[PDB]
């Protein structure tokens, strides 16, 4: 339990005063018959470590449009904030999520702290649209169909077959 | 009498659907001789080399950002496209404009379509059949 | 024995008068077969299909900022020029260069002319007869 | 028989020596028709006048910073290059890409040959065989 | 007639003061038994409103090289400027009108608020010349000269007619 | 009415025939016994001048999206395009009419052709709000009203008045 | 005892109604000693000269050309209708995303019952993230 | 198995041939008594589908300095590649991972589709170094190990403790 | 009576002669108050610690790479035939038309007799408006 | 006697450590009147309001996308085993060769035995010259 | 005197040739009985280096607005062009010569192929004028003079001296 | 020799002190029968002029990792700096010396002051590297070497000789 000196001040011996923990600040300090009076850190504040403060930190974090809490303020911990859905974390800006073109899928949804992942789509596979979640998907396969090939496909059109064969 | 061709950018040259882009085949400076067309595609009927083209004019505003315009083979052999002549250009680098041309020479059978895909066919301008083109000619 | 012709670059090239750009014909790379030429346009004596083209060379210093390169067709049937091929470019994007090149098939008769345009034309620059030119073919 | 030629981008493309780019001859879309190859040039067998062309895809990441791409002829009896067709481009203006494409008609003898050079080679990007190639027809 | 307190300094009576007018300020409080002594604005100085200023507020504002005087200082109004001749006000600078160049042609002048404005040459019409003034002229009509079409025109450059026909 | 010359196909003598007017085109050149046959122009294409073209022109400009046509095609012209109302002309391009952020005022209003142009609010004067119509109107007169003043204006605010 | 104020960056910082920013006046690193506060504006109370200062955090994603940003303190008589400019910055910062910072300060003579306030135009570009970016303060020298 | 026309080159009826499975392709049409013949695909050629090509499609793909071969040429299958082990898929190019500076830590490892990620160290935590593997520690605990504090943290520097 | 003063950008204050910007010192917010003025310097007539301060706005069209600009403040005595330059910045901040403003404040010791001025090269990018965008002062600590 | 200092940059100032930055402190400019300093940190030694302030020089070539810096002041209490925030600015001031300068004033009270430190990240862009660009300082109001 | 081979054009061994000299070229090939025949370069022609050439290269270099001839054409070699006076040549374009702006001096002049380079002026010096010639000049010296210090110097103002 | 005034300070006379010298500072000033006792600088401190500084000025000036010396703190001069070697001086910053590309050569090496020089290689003439020293050297001359031209040069490749003729 760590301390903090102190002296007392009708005699004027020193004190080892204990310090107050997380989610504390010291109210009184102590005596040399009374302990160290901690106070519990009042709404919007906050002590995170072991301390001797004589008033708890501020929680002084603020959340944009763009951002919702990641945590409260609470007495152990200031408020912390992350993206909303839709948005991700570049640079302390909240960036929308890029969609893929056509021609392009997603690997990877975005999240708040990653981008849209996209490759290009491999061979038998397509997309046609520009989307956020649209993944890279495999080709009509007419002969898996049993049915005559119109047109072939591309990486952002799908084959075409004929209805039959 | 040599094949020959050159389909112009039109209307409904921009369909949105991830396809080819489709062309004018007959009015203004339009033409087919000897060489014929499905919804966007040159088809061939006499089999030989071909020297084939394309321009398309691309502009904006601002900025995924880079653009491929590309000439592409459709045979019925095979249930892909085959790629033939590409360009990326990243020209946004307020308002922007760039041209990009291909050609080459390509041997196609009778039967074989070619096509033009611009990915993002958004970027692709029209203004009047000048300036994004298609053409192709034996030699 | 197939028209064919490539027109170079020259000092006199660049007239500042708003027509058409003048090249050399003769001297060089520059030559005419079965075309004819005639204050900066390709004259035509036998009709058919031509690929024409032509690339300018352009170049400059910072930043009316969009270039317009283009070939153009005269008839004497009728008082304006028709714009056959045409590319904006606005590649100001201190110093910088950029190529144009412009390439298509059209159907020409006997007597109809053909030029090159560039606005603004002090954007191009010459070097050497490389970099700026205009020929055709039939094909 | 019309001579003939598209060769294409290959891994062996950049020498890094100075020397003209390489090129596939055979496989895929390359092929040759009455015209040879050497140690990266169209050799010429057949004498006319030839269009040639050559598009190279270009790309880096930021920025001496001026790229000419062009196409040049030997011959035996002269012991220097001479420039047939030629672009400077600054397109560096993170990533980029740009192509460059030449097209134009030139007069060659048999002995002739044709090479294509890109300063600083550095910056080609290869993909596939359709992004940078090299070719050439009679006309 | 908006008026301020104040209190007479003998007796300590509370006072309802008149303010001054535009173009004047307080020079003296008013007392029992006169009014406040409006003063006129001395030279470069003014107040544009009624007020109860012991002394006008300054004409402060500067015009550079390319601005003259819209407003001079005057005791009921600022200074202020605008762009000179040649130049329109964009984003708080004064920057040089447009040409127009070949092919295109003006249809407004630029004038202090606004650049030029440039249409490109409409069919039958043209413009040779970069020029901040120079409009898309007709072009040369031969069929209404009687004369014959030598080389047809363009946006760029006027149609030419032979001398005869 | 101008002319041009013609060899006859077969005779091969010059002989001087009328062109056709705008909106018509040569159906049939001139010969040694007629004039000059002119049929008009198909839809979709056009003459503006007068000609001998034996083809009409076609309508081939193309209005994008943010464009309408300024003039539809005609036998006599060619189709042209304006922007929309809300966009106007730059670099041949459409853009959005631009908003004056508080503080400045609309002047002139945004036009196919130009861009609503502002200015900063002079004093006495105010407006609150990004507006692409929104004027710099003048403050509230406190004293025009039997008020005493609360809170001075400024450029971006409206002054504010007692009971 | 010498007047000072230091405020700061808060959740209702941004109106958006044409008005000056709203600051924290009593929490964590906020405090009025001699001065008062009322709707965003500094109120004096003892007449002298101060230094007043500002600094407010901008950032944003690209330019919308209206592209000016002007940051400035502004002073509030009840004896003229108008504000008077007295300290003032444009920047055009954004020359993809962005942050710039604007700092004001200087000496000014205040009156009782004069005010002082901040001004952004435009607003929708300054980043409040704790206080400690964008802040408002003076005192008497 | 699918199929495909073909006219007999000297009788001429329409017959229906099958096609050729991936990996090989048509050395010999089908005729009036035998079936297809199909050939496996030389080097460094590929058919992925079922076809009747008279030709492997090449292996046309190359990759560069900054890439390897995610798959090889094969019968049925194009190369494919991808980057070497320090940097990412952006653009179609290969760009080096990420360093995190100092005063923020790796959440995610960067991987040849990702960049590195990173975030700001939250309190009670630091990073002293800009790298693109190390990541957000916490602070060394001077409580919880009996000894006083020296000099606090910060999210760049570790706190310190006296004996 | 704590010295200090603020002084304002005025028609006069850019000479071109290479010599440090002139400024208003009576009208308007332009205040002396225990220090004097000469030829754009500010003179003490008190020791002591001050801190001084100076912002200069700029702005202009593009830039002709010469596209640094210097800041600063100078002092001058008596004793040494050169100027000591004390606080200063260099911007670059043109990276069509731009605005940035460089602001510079610090504390330094000053006899009597001794003098500040303040430079900026190039001076050609200074924009002045109305006195509240440049402005140079100085109050003792 | 009114406490006061101003601290210059010099060749030990950039650690690369990721602590706080150092300070000339008796040469030159660079001086303590009733503060003290230790590794880089102004040490309080008079309860009372201090306007701190700081500039850096920022500058470099390019950018590497990483791209903000941050500029803080940074105030250490022996209560409390975390630096507080005070008083921060962030820049992307690269939007080939940049220079950029960062300002930061404001006033804060401060207990003694509380301290001030600054802190640039990333440090590497922090470019010395003379001592008059960068620099760190304070005085009681 | 080096060599090529020929085959003769009806005969069709083969024969070894001299090559022309740089300023000719090959009016008429070597055959069994005479010398190659070497006609001198018309106007607007060279050859440089010994060649078999049937027709001179063209002179095809030119020379622009803000260029003169640096060589001019001649048999022997083509035109060559370098900036005029006032201009030097980056990226193959003639840019300005700088000025340097008060507070710097000029250590090196510009030419074709270099800018003007300019310094801080050291201490001591000065220079008060954005020039691309004036160079930082040392303060007048006031003791030097037997006069007083009135107003010291700096970079870019002179120190000044009273009576 | 320059003066500045002064006064014995028990007496009241004034008095006209000599200066010190370049290289010193006033130690003591002058009385009515001693003159002017100079100092000599401090380590790392200067005065380069005459002057009556109760103290040396400061070494102020740093030279960054890509700087060194070109002037030591002296007595009668502040310390100064130049480029390394590697480097030349653009701007306040010390920059790389720039390589010249193939195709072309140097024809300046670079200094602390000025930047690599290149020309395109003129006719006749190479350079095959990227190369901050490397010149445009002359082709490989196969008729002065006896030789059969094998394949022509170029400005960025050597002409190559067969090993006859
Ligand atoms: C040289 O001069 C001759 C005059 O001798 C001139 O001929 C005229 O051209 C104009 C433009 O083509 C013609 O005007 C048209 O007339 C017809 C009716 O005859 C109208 O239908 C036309 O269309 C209008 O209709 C739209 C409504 O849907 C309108 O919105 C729009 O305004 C259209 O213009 C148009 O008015 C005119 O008929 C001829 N005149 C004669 C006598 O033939 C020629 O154009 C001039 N040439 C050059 C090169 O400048
Ligand atoms: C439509 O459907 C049909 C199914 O009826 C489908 O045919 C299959 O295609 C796949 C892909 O070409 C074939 O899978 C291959 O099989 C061979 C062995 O027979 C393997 O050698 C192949 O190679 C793998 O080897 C590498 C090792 O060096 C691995 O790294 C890599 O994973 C390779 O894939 C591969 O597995 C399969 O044989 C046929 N199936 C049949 C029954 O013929 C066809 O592809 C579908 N078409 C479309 C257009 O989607
Ligand atoms: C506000 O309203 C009052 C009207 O009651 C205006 O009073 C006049 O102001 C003009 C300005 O030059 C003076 O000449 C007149 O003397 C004023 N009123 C009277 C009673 O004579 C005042 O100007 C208005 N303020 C404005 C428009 O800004
Ligand atoms: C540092 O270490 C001490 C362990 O000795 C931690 O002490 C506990 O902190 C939690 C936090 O909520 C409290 O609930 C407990 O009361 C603490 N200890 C005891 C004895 O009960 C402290 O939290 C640690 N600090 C950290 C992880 O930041
Ligand atoms: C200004 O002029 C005087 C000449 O009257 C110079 O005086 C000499 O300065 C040098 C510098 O090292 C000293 O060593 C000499 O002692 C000086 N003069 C005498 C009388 O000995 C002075 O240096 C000049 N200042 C300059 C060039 O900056
Ligand atoms: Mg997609
Ligand atoms: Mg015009
Ligand atoms: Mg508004
Ligand atoms: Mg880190
Ligand atoms: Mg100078
Ligand atoms: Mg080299």
């Amino acid at each position: 339990t760590p301390t903090y000196p102190w002296r007392d001040a009708e005699t004027g011996e020193r004190l080892v005063c204990a310090q107050c923990p997380p989610g504390t600040f010291v109210q009184r300090p102590c005596r040399r018959d009374s302990p160290t009076t901690c106070g519990p850190c009042p709404p919007r504040h906050y002590t995170q470590f072991w301390n001797y403060l004589e008033r708890c930190r501020y929680c002084n974090v603020l959340c944009g449009e763009r951002e919702e809490e990641a945590r409260a303020c609470h007495a152990t911990h200031n408020r912390a904030c992350r993206c909303r859905t839709g948005f991700f974390a570049h640079a302390g800006f909240c960036l929308e999520h890029a969609s893929c073109p056509p021609g392009a899928g997603v690997i990877a949804p975005g999240t708040p702290s990653q981008n849209t992942q996209c490759q290009p789509c491999p061979p038998g596979t397509f997309s046609a649209s520009s989307s956020s979640s649209e993944q890279c998907q495999p080709h009509r396969n007419c002969t898996a169909l049993g049915l005559a090939l119109n047109v072939p496909g591309s990486s952002s059109h799908d084959t075409l077959c004929t209805s039959t064969g | 009498v040599n094949p020959a061709a050159h389909l112009t950018g039109a209307n409904s040259s921009l369909t949105g659907s991830g396809g080819p882009l489709l062309w004018e085949t007959q009015l203004g400076l339009a033409f087919l001789r000897g060489l014929s067309y499905h919804d966007g595609a040159l088809v061939v009927t006499k089999a030989g080399y071909y020297y084939i083209y394309s321009k398309v004019q691309l502009g904006g505003v601002g900025c995924a950002s880079t653009i491929t315009h590309g000439l592409y083979k459709r045979t019925p052999r095979y249930p892909e496209e085959l790629e033939l002549l590409v360009s990326q250009q990243s020209p946004c680098g307020s308002n922007w404009f760039d041209s990009s041309f291909l050609g080459g020479v390509v041997h196609l059978e009778a039967g074989e379509e070619v096509v033009v895909r611009v990915l993002d066919e958004r970027l692709v301008r029209l203004r009047d059949g000048t300036r994004s083109y298609f053409g192709a000619f034996m030699v």
